[PDB]
RNA sequence: AGUCCCUCCCGCUCGGGAGGGAGGCACUCUGGGGGGACUGCCGGCGAUAAGCCGGAGGAAGGGGCGGGCGACGGUAGGUCAGUAUGCCCCGAAACCCCCGGGCUACACGCGCGCUACAAUGGGCGGGACAAUGGGUGCCGACCCCGAAAGGGGGAGGUAAUCCCCUAAACCCGCCCUCAGUUCGGAUCGCGGGCUGCAACUCGCCCGCGUGAAGCUGGAAUCCCUAGUACCCGCGCGUCAUCAUCGCGC
């Protein structure tokens, strides 16, 4: 009878804002909701080296990509469920919905 | 095939095998059983070494 | 029935612990403290208590809870919680002014940490480098 | 008294001499013959080595349990010499660990609790903590703050 | 009853030397080989090798002889699979030399790699020699 | 045999090949010669308050700049 | 070996190492007295918090100044009694668990043998051992020259510890005296003058080439 | 952690421990927002300016500490064998495939390292404490077989959930006692395995045996200012198999 909502991005701004949207969704109706739990970031990093030959001292490139995580818990109730179902997220946020 | 297992149905026989540039003869002997051929065709030839060139140490340079 | 925890960090160790009243119990991860190895470990944690003096030693029971870090991290963050909670609990500033005499670190903790890596010969740290040749 | 109060020792030696009345731990035949373990050089010293792996092995499952043989096999490793390359870290053998927790078992210590490992059965639990809490009782003589625990 | 010095299988052993470190001395036979015969003849490896009686002596040789058949396991003898009766055999002194002889000569016959390398005196396990194994004098320019 | 000891009053300046001497003045505090104020070389971190043994109080460092 | 009494020691009071008092303990030299530091302190082990601050090591109990002394290889990039010690992953580096154990060992010997405070006697033979006058070097003419110099307490003190460590390291190298052992008989050597001590010899020569150099 | 319930141990239980279930967000942690340090305060030097030196309080004091970002130009410095591209050449071979060899040779000179030359140790038994990262062509707990390397089944995991993952240096007890040795483990013999279409040239692992030089290093010369240097192991990259390497912990 609850909703599990996970929703990961790499721009943390679009998530917030994801997150209010159904936070405020719950507050306009009478439904309990556990607050946004944030999980640990993802890092993803390769070094590199830089010259293309092999001639001279070595120095090297460190990119980094970070991965942000939220996770939401909410019951399901059906006059609630639709406003969520309907909500558009932004392109660079990934949003997956399950029933436990 | 260089690396196939002598087997004792082969004695007798004599075989070339190629060590890269041409087939050397091999006459199979009993007490060959469970080596590979290529054991029996050299790859390389035998160092017999020259007088050091310039460049062969620190004062020759 | 009063109960106060306090914290203790040192390296990446850190050590949580509770004081009551009590008899003079004190246990490290459930060993009493009067086992703990080595003897420079041992002597480690023991001081806050030395200083506090056998009365106040005598009438509290500690128990800490202590993780990550390595042996003689582990001993420090379990001395800086110790020392705490003791200052906490009886709450006289005699006590604070002769830990602070003695030792400062004991109620401001230590805030190192190692420093990260750099290249040329990154494995050993950040400022040992390659042997240079010239010719 | 139970076994946190005890060095670990000073236990294990005095339960390695308490175990060799129990008619169902015996050394293996080719117990005289091997290493315990790839890490090591030469063959245990002591003649009665079995007793003292076997107690250590019920100390441990007693404390960690339930644990099966590839963490034992970890915990049994250690550093080895590799000629002129490095030292490195290595596992223990299987066999050992195995044949021991059998006997365990067998004698009514261990009990086997599916997809998980071995736990102490009460039996094992009460043999441990007698023995600990009469060599607590030897200690306290000589370290008097013992008796407060 | 104490000797100082003991001959045991043709070789003369310390006295003043644990049992197990005296048979050492013996070639073809190593630390652990010395225990686990110490083990089997029930003795301890740990007593000097100066009180061994006559009998101990006969039977530690007769050991010696034929390891295996006296409860030795079959994988820990210095000759497994002997390549011509196909038996375990453990061999020691004269005997185990003149064996690794004539494995160096039967590889030498045959021509193999393995056997030219040995006529050589190079490696003969896949060393690189650009760099070490270098043994001799200086040639100057 | 022993010294006699010596108290600094000032410090001066650094000198010497690579800057490891420095120039102090110090007041004798015993023997023939105490209460004089005299210049001398001293190898090592020094301050103000810090006592020399000097093995003998007749020989005084050229000044510098 | 050990007696289980010794293994579990429970200290109750404030005294190094919780075995020995140093409430009578006198410094005879003047100089060196401020910067013998022996106020009460149970454990010797302050994590090195001192070096930052300029003259920060004045303040630093003597026993723990002797423990970082000895917790060397000894004889790196030049020779002690005539010899290169590279101990290298062997030596003492970083481990002051086994130091902290040396040092204990040889007080327990050095108080065995003469019957005196430990503490008492390592500071005789630090005072016996601080030279009081070097020398600094010039260049003329493609030749090297000497020039007599003070020197502060400070330095003083340092090459003092490290020759009695550099001494005790040089006794017990390839040799059958073990490193505990040799620490206490360097010590109890330089306590009384005498000139078997590496020490008092390497002071004495100090002292002579800086008065031959006025 | 405090509170409740059930079960099991001990000195027989006044007391003291360990699991499990309820229950909670206290503490740790995770991650968004915010505060905090400014030569702001005090005393000197300097000019009364710019600043400098020394103290108080403070988690932190004077670019707070560690990184990223390298101006106009030069070096005919390296790279057309990463990719793009002018000219010149081959254009039925200098283009495209397949099999076998080589880059791994070896009187010798040199760079960077690993292991040692032993007691500031070697061996055997026992006792302690991590972090960074990675996993579906994969990580694999748990059970069984084998002395070891390994072999046969196989839960859970698309992961703060399951796994790699109970590090070593360190501590306790016994043997060895200054010796080319119970130091050192190069070199070689016999046997057992794994990856792979293929292990001889030319792979890695295990058992027994064998036991080289080396007893502290000339003239010269390198790195490093604090959680730094020294000592100790681990993760990832490369990767079917292979780490004395690079980058990190
Ligand atoms: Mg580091
Ligand atoms: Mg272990
Ligand atoms: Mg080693
Ligand atoms: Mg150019
Ligand atoms: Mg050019
Ligand atoms: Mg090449
Ligand atoms: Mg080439
Ligand atoms: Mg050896
Ligand atoms: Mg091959
Ligand atoms: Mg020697």
């Amino acid at each position: 009878q609850k909703a599990r909502i996970k929703l990961a991005s790499t721009n943390v701004r679009s998530l917030e804002e994801v997150a209010n949207q159904i936070k405020q969704i719950a507050e306009r109706t009478g439904v309990r909701m556990s607050g946004p739990i944030p999980l640990p970031t993802k890092r993803i990093r390769i070094v590199t080296r830089k010259s293309p030959d092999g001639e001279g001292s070595a120095t090297f490139d460190r990119w980094e990509l970070r991965i942000h995580k939220r996770l939401i818990d909410i019951e399901a109730d059906e006059r609630a469920m639709r406003q969520i179902m309907r909500i558009r997220v932004p392109e660079d946020v990934t949003i997956e919905i399950e029933l436990i | 095939c260089r690396d196939m297992i002598v087997l004792p149905e082969m004695v007798g026989l004599t075989i070339y095998v190629h060590n890269g540039k041409e087939f050397v003869p091999v006459e199979i002997k009993p007490e060959m059983i469970g080596h590979y051929l290529g054991e029996f065709a050299p790859t390389r030839k035998r160092v017999q070494h020259g007088a050091p060139g310039i460049g062969a140490t620190r004062s020759s340079m | 029935m009063r109960i106060i925890q306090t914290t203790g960090k040192r390296k990446t160790a850190i050590a949580r612990a509770v004081i009551r009243e009590g008899k003079g119990r004190v246990r490290i991860n459930g060993k009493p403290v009067e086992l703990v190895e080595p003897e420079i470990a041992r002597f480690t944690i023991l001081e806050p208590l030395i200083l506090a003096g056998e009365e106040i030693w005598n009438s509290v029971d500690i128990d800490v809870k202590v993780q990550g870090g390595g042996f003689m991290g582990q001993a420090e963050a379990a001395r800086i919680a110790i020392a705490r909670a003791l200052v906490e609990w009886t709450g006289d500033m005699n006590l604070k002014e002769k830990f602070i005499k003695y030792d400062r670190t004991m109620l401001v903790g230590d805030p190192r940490r190692t420093e990260p890596h750099k290249p040329n010969r990154s494995t050993k740290g950040p400022r040992a480098k390659r042997q240079k040749s010239y010719r | 008294a139970t076994v946190y109060d005890v060095p670990g020792d000073l236990l294990v030696e005095r339960v390695a001499q308490r175990l060799k009345e129990i008619p169902e731990i015996k050394p293996p035949e080719w117990a005289p013959f091997v290493k315990t373990g790839r890490h090591k050089e030469r063959l245990p010293e002591q003649e009665d080595w079995w007793y003292y792996r076997v107690a250590s092995i019920l100390r441990r499952v007693y404390l960690d349990g339930p644990v099966g043989i590839e963490r034992l096999r970890t915990y049994y490793g250690g550093r080895k010499n590799r000629g002129h390359a490095p030292e490195r870290f290595y596992k223990a053998g299987g066999s050992i660990i195995r044949k021991a927790l059998q006997q365990l078992e067998a004698a009514g210590f261990v009990e086997k609790v599916p997809g998980k490992g071995r736990v102490i059965t009460p039996k094992g639990r009460s043999f441990l903590d007698k023995i600990a809490t009469e060599l607590k009782k030897e200690l306290e003589e000589i370290i008097p703050e013992l008796k407060k625990y | 009853d104490f000797r100082h010095i003991v001959r045991v299988a043709g070789v003369d052993l310390d006295g003043n030397k644990q049992l197990r470190w005296a048979l050492t001395a013996i070639k073809g036979v190593g630390i652990n080989f010395a225990t686990m015969v110490c083990r089997v003849a029930g003795l301890d490896p740990f007593m000097k090798a100066g009180y061994l009686t006559d009998e101990q002596v006969k039977k530690i040789e007769e050991i010696l002889q034929d390891p295996v058949a006296h409860g030795i396991p079959r994988w820990a003898v210095n000759r497994p699979k002997d390549y011509e009766t196909g038996r375990d055999l453990h061999l020691i002194t004269a005997k185990l030399d003149m064996a690794i002889r004539e494995d160096i000569m039967r590889l030498r016959r045959i021509r193999a790699y393995r056997g030219i390398r040995h006529e050589l005196g190079l490696p003969v396990r896949g060393q690189r020699t650009r760099s070490n194994f270098r043994r001799g004098q200086t040639v100057g320019v | 045999d022993e010294g006699y000891p010596a108290e600094v009053i000032e410090i001066i300046g650094r000198t010497g090949t690579t800057g490891d001497v420095t120039q102090v003045k110090v007041r004798i505090l015993e023997g023939r010669d105490k209460g004089r104020v005299i210049r001398r070389n001293v190898r090592g971190p020094v301050r103000v308050g810090d006592i020399l043994i000097l093995r003998e109080t007749e020989r005084e460092a050229r000044e510098i700049k | 070996a050990k007696p289980l009494s010794e293994r579990f020691f429970i200290p109750h009071e404030i005294k190094v190492m919780g075995r020995w008092s140093t409430e009578d303990v006198e410094v005879r030299d003047p100089s060196l007295k401020p910067y013998i530091n022996l106020e009460p302190r149970l454990l010797p082990h302050t994590h090195g918090r001192h070096a930052k601050k300029h003259f920060g090591k004045a303040n630093v109990h003597i026993v723990e100044r002797l423990i970082n002394k000895i917790m060397r290889s000894g004889g790196s990039h030049y020779k002690v009694a005539g010899h290169f010690m590279r101990r290298e992953h062997r030596s003492l580096n970083s481990k002051k668990v086994k130091a902290y154990e040396v040092v204990k060992e040889a007080f327990k010997i050095i108080e065995k043998r003469t019957g005196k405070n430990p503490i008492q006697v390592l500071v005789w033979a630090i005072e016996n051992a601080a030279p009081r006058e070097d020398t600094t070097s010039v260049m003329f003419g493609g030749i090297r020259y000497h020039v007599a110099v003070d020197i502060s307490p400070m330095r003083r003190l340092d090459v003092a510890l490290r020759n009695i460590a550099l001494g005790a390291s040089a006794k017990c190298y390839r040799t059958k005296m073990s490193f505990a052992e040799a620490l206490a008989e360097e010590i109890i050597l330089a306590a009384n003058k005498d000139p078997k001590s590496y020490a008092y010899s390497k002071k004495l020569e100090i002292e002579r080439i800086a008065e031959s150099s006025r």
